[PDB]
């Protein structure tokens, strides 16, 4: 609110948003697995709705 | 509750292990100072072993990587612009030859000075 | 009939369309945040836009 | 030491030149991933050779041989050394080969016939109501005129 | 309804809408999939006859950098249009257990960035094409009205 606004135009860099670990943990290839299958069901576009 | 608490629950469904949602001191996401070479926010939590896991939106850049890991991006973004609606303005004497010309009134007056020289031509000629 | 053509459908559209449509003016200004990457990426730019 | 390169020839990615007959060695070839190769070669510093890939698939797990093809499968079974391609980085391809953090961001889009201002002159005037009740108008105006006379 | 559109007959692009969830895209691939005659091509250049035969009646969904490419291209008579539907993404690829890998992910950062892509990427689809500049024009969004009828 108040619905005033509005983006437009494309993109002008490419930025991410990633899951960060430390370097040497075990858990970051799962945790990669993890993001990789959430990506390709769809569900972070569903959350992103 | 919001976006990053039912990702962290995803990823604790395919992952398997309890977590603890905590909340960051300061209120930093994360920079390293040039005299005391320290990083703080979430990545001074992981290198000095404060924390776990981080799941937030954080931007991944080359210097972040040289102390900590990322994943690959769930979510890609980029810079956009942010204006405001465009609502109705007052458009005032302009609305007197907005429609449906530009240039084309002085044409229309070009020819109607043609067209009344001809006129005139036609008319007092006659003798 | 274009005079009720105006006053029918009344669809505003943006002055602004693309990033370049901040370069070709100078009326309408725009700005950045005074800290952050976001200045940054500006200033460390080689694109002559 | 070396290294092997291999990518395919997709545009504008990787291209023939002009004077390819001409040419030899890592030159005979340009685009966005030889300019690439070229850059991380230069912020790394190693020789290198651009490999054109035999079978022309991107990547695929028969299941039923349980083998991978293309360029995957020149990694896994070592054909290959670095892989610079557009591939598509999904859940069954990290399993068996690394990646690094993706530099161009895509989706899915849709194309259409882009219609221009594809507007007539004249023929635009009598387009409202018709061409042929006009010829009635005039001809009843003419009949009228004749009854007036 | 009028206007059909599909996808590649071979791909992750089928299997993409195959396997959605969402009942917008769930109602796109039983549309293609009862399409009465069959809207998958077989190659790019199929799509493209598909397209440019047309008059605005058929469509087509692609990769957007293809779909830029091609908008870049002769007879510049195409262009691309909406969001993208999925986050993709090309990287470069090594095999597992590679120490070379993350020497390789640390220039990609660095060629991030310092903007470098950003400038390939100007280079090898707006100046290398045979499109001018555009995106929008000479004001081509018509207020008012065509002056042909007036001439
Ligand atoms: O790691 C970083 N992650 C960041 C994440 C976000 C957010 F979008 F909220 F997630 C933002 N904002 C952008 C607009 O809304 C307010 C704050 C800034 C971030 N910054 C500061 P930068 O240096 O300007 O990028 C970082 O450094
Ligand atoms: O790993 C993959 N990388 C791919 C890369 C590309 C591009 F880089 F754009 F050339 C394309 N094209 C887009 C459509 O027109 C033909 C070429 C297809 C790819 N596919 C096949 P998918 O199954 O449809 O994704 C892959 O599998």
């Amino acid at each position: 609110k108040p619905c005033d606004t509005m983006k437009v135009g494309g993109n002008l860099d490419s930025k991410g948003y990633g899951i960060a670990t430390p370097k040497g943990s075990s858990l970051g290839a799962a945790v990669n697995l993890a993001v990789l299958k959430l990506a390709e069901q769809g569900a972070l576009d569903k959350l992103k709705n | 509750e919001g976006y990053c608490v039912d990702l962290a629950a995803e990823i604790a469904k395919h992952c398997g292990f309890k977590y603890k949602l905590t909340i960051v001191g300061d209120g930093k996401y994360g920079a390293r100072d040039a005299d005391t070479k320290i990083w703080n926010g979430m990545v001074g939590e992981l290198v000095y072993g404060k924390a776990d896991i981080a799941i937030a939106p954080l931007t991944i850049t080359l210097v972040r990587e040289e102390v900590i890991d990322f994943s690959k991006p769930f979510m890609s973004l980029g810079i956009s612009i942010m204006i405001k609606k465009p609502q109705k303005s007052k458009p005032g004497v302009f609305s007197f030859l907005d429609p449906l010309a530009y240039e084309i009134w002085m044409c229309i007056v070009f020819a109607y000075i043609g067209v009344s020289v001809v006129l005139f031509l036609v008319s007092r000629f006659s003798p | 009939a274009n005079l009720a053509a105006f006053l029918t459908v009344e669809r505003m559209v943006s002055p602004i369309e693309s990033a370049e449509d901040l370069s070709k003016q100078t009326e309408i200004a725009y700005g950045t945040l005074d800290s952050g990457s976001t200045k940054e990426f500006f200033r460390r730019s080689k694109i002559a836009v | 030491r070396t290294y092997i390169v291999t990518t395919i020839l997709e545009d504008p990615y990787v291209m023939l030149k002009k004077n390819a007959n001409q040419f030899e060695g890592n030159d005979r070839y340009e685009g966005y991933c030889v300019e690439l190769a070229a850059e991380i070669a230069k912020h790394v510093g190693y020789s290198y050779r651009l490999e054109i890939v035999s079978d022309g698939k991107y990547g695929a797990r028969d299941p039923d041989t349980k083998a991978w093809n293309g360029m995957v499968g020149e990694l896994v079974y070592g054909r290959a050394d670095v892989a610079v391609a557009p591939l598509t980085i999904t859940l069954v391809r990290e399993e068996v080969i690394d990646f690094s953090k993706p530099f161009m961001s895509l989706g899915i889009s849709i194309m259409i016939k882009k219609p221009q201002k594809s507007k007539p002159g004249v023929f635009s005037f009598l387009d409202p109501l018709a061409y042929e009740i006009w010829m009635c108008i005039v001809f009843a105006y003419i009949g009228v005129s004749v009854v007036l006379f | 309804t009028e206007i059909a559109y599909g996808t590649l007959e071979a791909g992750s692009t089928k299997e993409f809408f195959r396997r959605s969830k969402i009942a917008v895209f769930e109602k796109m691939w039983t549309y293609m999939k009862s399409a009465e005659p069959s809207v998958f091509v077989r190659t790019t250049e199929e799509g493209m006859i598909r397209v440019r035969k047309s008059k605005g009646k058929y469509a087509y969904l692609l990769e957007s950098t293809m779909n830029e490419y091609i908008e870049q291209r002769k007879p510049c008579d195409t262009m691309k249009v909406g969001g993208n539907l999925d986050s993709k993404g090309y990287g470069i690829a090594t095999p597992k257990g590679s120490a070379l890998g993350a020497p390789v992910n640390l220039a990609v950062l660095k060629l991030a960035e310092q903007g470098a892509l950003d400038k390939l990427k100007a280079k090898w689809w707006y100046d290398k094409g045979e499109c001018g500049s555009k995106d929008s024009g000479s004001k081509d969004k018509t207020s008012a009205l065509s002056l042909s009828n007036v001439a």
